[PDB]
């Protein structure tokens, strides 16, 4: 065994009745002193290492061609200046095995966590030396951090794509569905996580063209979807990874649901693509009042209104539906089916639930599109128009399909650096950058929507971190009235710069003026409500920075009027999985699972403590599982009410509760304006 | 808990030796090497001998000293299939593709060699040793016979799997996998009744047992490795079935409720191809905060 | 000379009570009177009680003891009939016909049943008394086999093959009519092996070995008479089944080369109305034509 | 039991020791006094059926407005002169179950056998009534038998495409392998089975984009195209059909045979997808001399050579490609995967067979493409090209896809009316109709195939019946010379068709210049070779009929060089599956596997004896079981050799026959010049 293993495995060997954490400090020291830097290459000076990683493949050379060998030498200076240290051994072995650049034989090391910093800046600022390092000491203070195929992609020749998540609108047509399996599979190849939305296609039973009884449903689109997303597995790297999202109203609900039982036969179960049911406010009312509900068949509507069903408002529709009898429906019990959905999430964490009226009361722009489904991590939460891709030698109509950029804010060390706004801006203007320079070739609503749309997503890690690093629990309300300010000041600072990357610009993102933006309607709360912290210990951690009030929201809300919004979508909160090991930061605002994780890696396994966990904040470091997951939700919906997009919301269950605690859980988050719930782990 | 299900599975896996028709194996077989066909003979007169001494003593012995109507019944069904259906299977086996006089000699040799003895008496000495009402010397007992089911036989079945693979002796290859499909029940059966004993043992008597299992295994396993080298160097597999060894010992093991013993290896692809929370209704009030 | 034919058929009269659909009894069940029922469980139960110890020690112990793979081939199958067939298909015909507390009621009363436990201790002590190498214990549990086989189930017997013959219970009737099949077999063999030992010995060995036997079925069949009106009187049918029990023992004896010891009587003529592709390699000379 | 039925029965019930094969006659007067009659809607007057046909939207009006009433009227009357009865109850029971038109509601029947045949002629003739009543008069004798799409669909609004045979060439791109699958669901959906050439795709463990060990080979392309068949199962009436050809020296041949496999874990086995192996000459040299063969690597054949492993003659390629040191292969022993194929086809039949060179050494159309793979009943054997669908906004390179149009003549009505010529000339103008006005709108390269190549398929049936009903065995030299004579007359007037019809329009097809027509080598043997039949019987059975001599084949060949060829493609034998019931017939050029076979309809028993059965032809209608398999081979050699495409030849065996006897069985067809194995059906 290694001497970092040996050195990792006794932090568990406790002294004197504690935990010995500083020995990861050791670990870390032992793997950069026997391993990295034996492992890393080498060279003269800056220019030699530059001219091997272009020459061979592993750099792009326009982005490095845009600055002198002089500018690149100061920024990689500047990224070295902070001689940072991995004060964990966790993050280290991270970064140097799954975002490190390797040779091609994966034998050695190129890329420090200095060198990585440096490419991603300088592709990032785009030749401008400044910005460049503005970049740098952005991302070795580790105030930001880019997504995992931008941090990872950023600046190399076989790079996939810079987006993580791609979401596209399945029109009900065998034409629209072979698209989408093609668009799938492409997106998959170039590493995205593809979410579809199958609720415009019409259920089983239905009609092709006068012939009944004839559509498989979306079971049938659903396989098609699960074998095209095991074919297209990032060649065979990662598996490939999909989402299908149904509205609750569809008739195949149920089928759709039971797509994910564990007793489900081999032709209808699927495995490889996630599941998402979209709950609008009227299925939650017809379970409340108990009244049967009715699933509706998604082609009679069509034809009886010339509109989809997801397209149109259901709270508004339902009994026109039910009352038209040229619709076609089925009575279920509304009860019955949250039931079976608290079932499903307590066997396989299946479906993500997506409460669209939640999603949509506070949609900005509702006059694009509404929102109808998540992404794979349900949280990307945009307007979307389906496309109509039409017959060969026939033009294509194509609309609209979601794909934001991520990037997460590292809450504690953007607090402890006092620099929300610097951070929320330079942020911005690096997923303006990476969303400018996607060009996707074989997914033309995804393009267009990029090019229109303009969307990015800012989210934020370490809450849980920062949180129980300055004795503050995370179910208590000071922890929720830290988040309340934090995060509006996040989307203070967000919208500022977006409205002056509009005016820079002089160019909006595409049908800004019928948003609420535009209207100022979306200021309304920040005008009229203070989200100054109620605390005096969380107004002392907001100490040095300047908090928005009512006066200066005003004033946002003018610029925003006189100058538009570059971006239709900012801020969206992702789970960000393994890159916050090398920020040492708590997945996402989640909660932590654990305060000390085992995992296995190769033969050996290793601890990892929970960022800053010690004696004196091990209390603080609740664990998920043991915490209320009600107030976990009022923390959640703190944070969503300053979130354009959504969160996504894990949910942490006990096995001693049943699905009536899951029930009551949803039902609380939909009560306190949650987006999405994106799983149900159960410990 | 499982006895009537593993009635069940037992009883539905019935076969008889005359379903598979034997003679179609001489088109393959004429072509085989003198090696082939003498580590073929050696093979499948070793998993004979074997099972024989399961049926006459393994499986009648442990029926008589375990207690419960219905797991005696499984056991007699176990007994019948290793002397009803396989020894029988095993014998037209070596009718088809031998002389009598060759059957006579090979199993002269196999009886005289020195590594099969070895095994076979090592088993048969435990299930000898069993003493009424001692619940002890019944678990060991077990613990040898699920090493025959589940371990032992296997650098035997190798063999015929990997011809099996390859197209070659399909109709006796068809029997040796219907016998060794049984061998794997059994094997998990009586794997069961030996952990309802462990279970039953003191803490201290538990790693005591334990050791005994181990000690076994590794006085098994290394006449296996000699076993192995003994009859399969002369065609040049013996570094694969050695795998296939550890493989099988790690599912023998398992069926103990024990950890694996041995790190995963691939096996052989020739040889492979030759092989809920508590529902709780929503009572209203749940919808309103 | 006879045991590889008693190996065939016994193999091709291989059954499973699951073969037979029950529910087709339900109301020809349901229309006999209280007494009636009571004494077909009853019966049912004691046919049980015979079986599971002819599966459990009978056949097997004999198996032990008798020379040759295939007559302990053939011994081995016939346990497994006893128990992992016949007497698992009374327990099919009482879960269709009976609720659950009946069940367990019957099961109950063949516990504390004098004749039935008496029945048991004599025939199961003989088994117990068989020595190694012992040919006269042997012998002596050999008898007391086919009086179980030949002559004890037939108290038993008489009821559903009464009923079969007038169309009533006619599923439970064709199960019982496979077990009689079976148990008339086994009867036949056993009663062989009996007289390869009875001829090896002296003519005044014999005389006591015949003295044994008679003196030993009159034991039983003084037991079985009050047995039989024990269960019988309630449904009127005791004489009846009293001659059908000295016509078995006739039987019985006759299995075992003696001579009829009860006088011969009329039955009731309803029970007797109640009675892959094979391969083979490419030549060269396939490839021209 | 309906009367008819037990009419049909009564055939099996034997009086004095003989069947009762007349009963089967008054089963169909039962069937049409008791229930064809009485459930058959009638109209006062023919303009009132049509009007009701056309405006209930089950006719067409385009065809019907290019003939006055009068016109259609007549057609019909001539239909109906011929007073045209059913002689077994089987082949009026399969019509108007099959291919009898029927309400809506299908209760009722709107089309008698004379209107079928009445709309397929005016659909034929398109606008000429004198042509429409000739087609009338072929169909209504029942010399020809268009095929089953072409009968069901013509003239009918509601239905599928005119053509059932498709072929796909899929090159080695995701873009490509996504265009296939959509083009397979577009065309099972409008009923065709899709025959897809896997053989340029790239094996397992091949780079994409320079990364190693990437490519799930053609096994996970068999997946998708699985799962697309079974969703494209049009709209739920049949299962959807396809096939999937690859080449034997493709390194997945194994992976690809391990496909049909019962012990093929449920990630490998596909169930709906078909399988043929392409076997060049080559493999057979190789498995001949015993030498070891190799698999090779269809990618890295394409950048040593920049042609795909298909797309070049093996015998010549195969020593450069194992010399090559850039090429990687894999050693197998090819004997070894003949038995596999022999045991394979054992067990379930597959996979299909294809002799690439004896289908190649004969092509016409070499210089457009060789013959590389056959479609799912292996008889189609045409030139294809590639087609390179790149990116969205970005221009295909769209290449030729077989869609050949299927047409079988009736070999005993046809001799028995002495008028090959006639029916063959017929069938070929009726066979270009169908195929001129083909258009599909989402398969480019079917469709401009179909424009460029003209090809289409005259088949032949009722060989056996034809030769059992005349004292012929099936297996006597007699059957073979009727058979060489017979279709060497077919070919000579389905040349003469092409090349008038060439003639009348002016035009050829695409390439014809550099085909061997052109160039006057395919009718080198037909120069030569004098094919009048050799024995007596048969020249009686050929007597009224003008026989071609080599005088009248140069002839022949002078008009083809002065006036070109207007098909690419004639003659092609299709297994002809249902309309051999409807024309009295045995199936395709095949012997009849059972003299009466016996059927199972709902709960009802019913038997058809082979036609014209009785007890002088009870001996010389052999079953295929008990023939001799290499006399049925010399057949369909005999006939293969006056065929240009293919002959769908199912081997016929016994359970007694090991593998050996079916390797021989492949061996000595492709000794003999067989180009197409299609089943192995094993009694
Ligand atoms: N925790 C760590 N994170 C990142 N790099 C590390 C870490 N520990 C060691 N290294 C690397 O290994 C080298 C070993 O030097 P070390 O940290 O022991 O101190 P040093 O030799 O006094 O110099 P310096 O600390 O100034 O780099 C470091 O210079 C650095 O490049
Ligand atoms: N074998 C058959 N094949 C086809 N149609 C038949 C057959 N038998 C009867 N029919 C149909 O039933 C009708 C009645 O025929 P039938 O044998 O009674 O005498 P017919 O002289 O042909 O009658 P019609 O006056 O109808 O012409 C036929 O006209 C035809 O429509
Ligand atoms: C072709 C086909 C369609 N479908 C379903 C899936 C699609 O969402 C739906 C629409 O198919 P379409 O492609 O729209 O079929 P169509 O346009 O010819 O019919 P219509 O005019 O009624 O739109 O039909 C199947 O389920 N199976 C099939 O094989
Ligand atoms: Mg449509
Ligand atoms: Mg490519
Ligand atoms: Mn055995
Ligand atoms: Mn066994
Ligand atoms: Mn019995
Ligand atoms: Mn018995």
């Amino acid at each position: 065994v290694p001497k970092w293993i040996q050195l990792n495995n006794e932090i568990m060997i406790q002294k004197d009745g504690k935990f010995q954490f500083d020995k990861d400090k050791e670990a870390v020291h032992s793997y950069f002193v026997d391993y990295i830097n034996q492992n890393t290459v080498f060279f003269h000076n800056l220019k030699e290492k530059l001219d091997y990683l272009v020459e061979n493949q592993y750099y792009e050379e326009e982005f490095l061609s845009l600055y002198s060998f002089e500018d690149i030498k100061e920024v990689f200076k500047t990224a070295y200046a902070k001689k940072f240290r991995f004060p964990s051994f966790m993050s280290a072995f991270k970064f140097y095995n799954d975002y490190a650049l390797k040779t091609n034989d994966k034998k050695k090391i190129l890329e420090r966590y200095e060198d990585r910093i440096s490419i991603v800046a300088l592709f990032f600022a785009n030749g401008d030396t400044e910005k460049a390092k503005e970049y740098v000491n952005l991302m070795i203070n580790q105030e930001y951090q880019p997504s995992t195929p931008t941090f990872l992609n950023a600046g190399r020749k076989r790079r996939g794509e810079l987006v993580s998540c791609f979401l596209l609108e399945v029109n009900d047509s065998l034409n629209d569905i072979s698209r989408a399996i093609d668009i799938s599979m492409q997106l998959s190849k170039l590493g995205g996580g593809v979410s579809l939305n199958l609720s415009k296609l019409r259920a089983k039973g239905e009609a092709i063209k006068d012939v009944e009884n004839a559509t498989k449903g979306v079971v049938g689109v659903m396989k098609l979807l699960d074998n095209a997303f095991r074919y297209a597995d990032q060649m065979g790297q990662r598996q490939g990874s999909g989402a299908a999202y149904l509205n609750i109203f569809h008739r195949d609900i149920n089928d759709f649901l039971d797509t994910k039982k564990i007793s489900a036969d081999e032709d209808v179960r699927v495995k490889t693509l996630s599941i998402g049911v979209v709950i609008p406010d009227k299925f939650v009312e017809l379970a409340r009042e108990d009244k049967a509900a009715y699933v509706f068949y998604p082609h009679t509507i069509y034809k009886e209104y010339g509109q989809h069903m997801d397209e149109m408002d259901m709270n508004e529709m339902y009994d026109k539906f039910v009352d038209n009898p040229r619709v076609k429906k089925e009575k279920i019990n509304p009860r019955k089916l949250l039931e079976k959905l608290a079932m499903l999430r307590s066997e396989s964490g299946y479906p993500y639930i997506m409460f669209q009226d939640n999603v949509n009361k506070v949609h900005a722009n509702n006059h694009i599109s509404k929102v109808k489904f998540s992404n794979l991590c349900s949280e990307v939460l945009q307007a979307s128009q389906v496309s109509s891709y039409t017959d060969y030698d026939e033009e294509d109509e194509i609309g609209l399909d979601i794909s934001c950029n991520l990037g997460s804010l590292n809450i504690l060390n953007v607090m402890e650096h006092k620099s929300i706004e610097k951070t929320v801006k330079l942020a911005t203007d690096s997923l303006t950058h990476v969303s400018e320079t996607t060009d996707i070739r074989n997914a033309p609503a995804v393009r267009r929507a990029n090019k229109a749309m303009k969307s990015i997503g800012l989210g934020a890690m370490n809450l849980h971190g920062y949180l129980a690093q300055n004795g503050i629990a995370y179910e208590s309300p000071e922890a929720r009235d830290f988040a309340n300010t934090f995060f509006m000041m996040v989307n203070f600072y967000s919208i500022q710069r977006s409205a002056e990357i509009a005016k820079e610009k002089g160019e909006t993102f595409d049908q800004y003026e019928g948003s609420t933006y535009a209207t100022g309607e979306y200021f309304d709360k920040y005008v009229s409500t203070d989200f100054s912290p109620k605390y005096e210990k969380i107004a002392n951690l907001f100490e040095g920075m300047h908090i928005p009030t009512t006066e200066d929201w005003k004033k946002l809300k003018a610029f925003v009027a006189e100058h538009g919004m570059y971006h239709s979508y900012r801020l969206c909160i992702a789970p960000t999985g393994s890159i916050s090991y090398v920020q040492s930061s708590t997945a996402s605002v989640m909660p932590i699972m654990e305060r000390i994780e085992e995992r296995t890696y190769g033969n050996s396994k290793t601890y990892y403590p929970m960022p800053g966990l010690a004696s004196n904040n091990w209390f603080f470091y609740k664990e998920a599982y043991d915490m209320d997951m009600f107030k976990v939700v009022d923390m959640i919906a703190t944070i969503q009410q300053h979130i354009d997009q959504g969160i996504s919301f894990t949910l942490f269950l006990k096995d001693t509760m049943t699905t009536r605690d899951l029930n009551r859980i949803d039902l609380y988050a939909h009560h306190r304006g949650i987006k999405t719930i994106y799983y149900a782990r159960t410990k | 808990d499982f006895t009537q299900m593993f009635y069940n599975q037992n009883v539905k896996q019935f076969w008889l030796p005359e379903e598979i028709a034997l003679n179609g194996d001489l088109l393959t077989w004429k072509y085989l090497g003198k090696n082939e066909q003498d580590t073929y003979m050696k093979v499948l007169a070793g998993l004979t001998l074997l099972d024989t001494e399961q049926g006459n003593t393994g499986m009648p012995i442990v029926a008589e000293h375990v207690d419960g109507h219905q797991r005696k019944a499984v056991l007699n069904f176990m007994a019948m299939m290793e002397n009803a259906v396989h020894a029988k299977s095993y014998s037209n086996i070596f009718m088809t593709l031998a002389p009598t006089e060759t059957i006579n000699e090979v199993f002269e040799w196999v009886k005289q060699n020195k590594y099969l003895q070895k095994k076979a008496q090592m088993i048969v000495g435990l299930y000898k040793a069993i003493q009424k009402d001692d619940e002890i010397s019944l678990f060991k007992a077990m613990v040898a016979s699920v090493y025959l089911e589940s371990f032992l036989f296997y650098s035997g079945f190798y063999y015929p799997l990997y011809f099996y693979g390859q197209g070659k002796l399909m109709q006796s290859g068809e029997i040796i996998n219907l016998i060794l499909r049984d061998e794997a029940i059994h094997g998990v059966y009586v794997g069961l009744l030996a952990q309802e004993i462990y279970n039953k043992q003191t803490e201290e008597k538990k790693a005591e047992l334990r050791e005994f299992a181990i000690d076994l295994l590794n006085q098994l396993y290394e006449n296996e490795l000699e076993y192995t080298e003994d009859l399969y160097d002369q065609v040049g597999l013996s570094h694969d079935v050695k795998k296939f060894i550890r493989y099988n010992a790690n599912k023998a093991l398992m069926n103990l409720g024990f950890d694996p013993y041995f790190e995963e290896e691939d096996i052989n692809p020739i040889v492979l191809n030759g092989l809920k929370a508590t529902v709780e209704p929503l009572k209203d009030d749940d919808f309103y905060f």
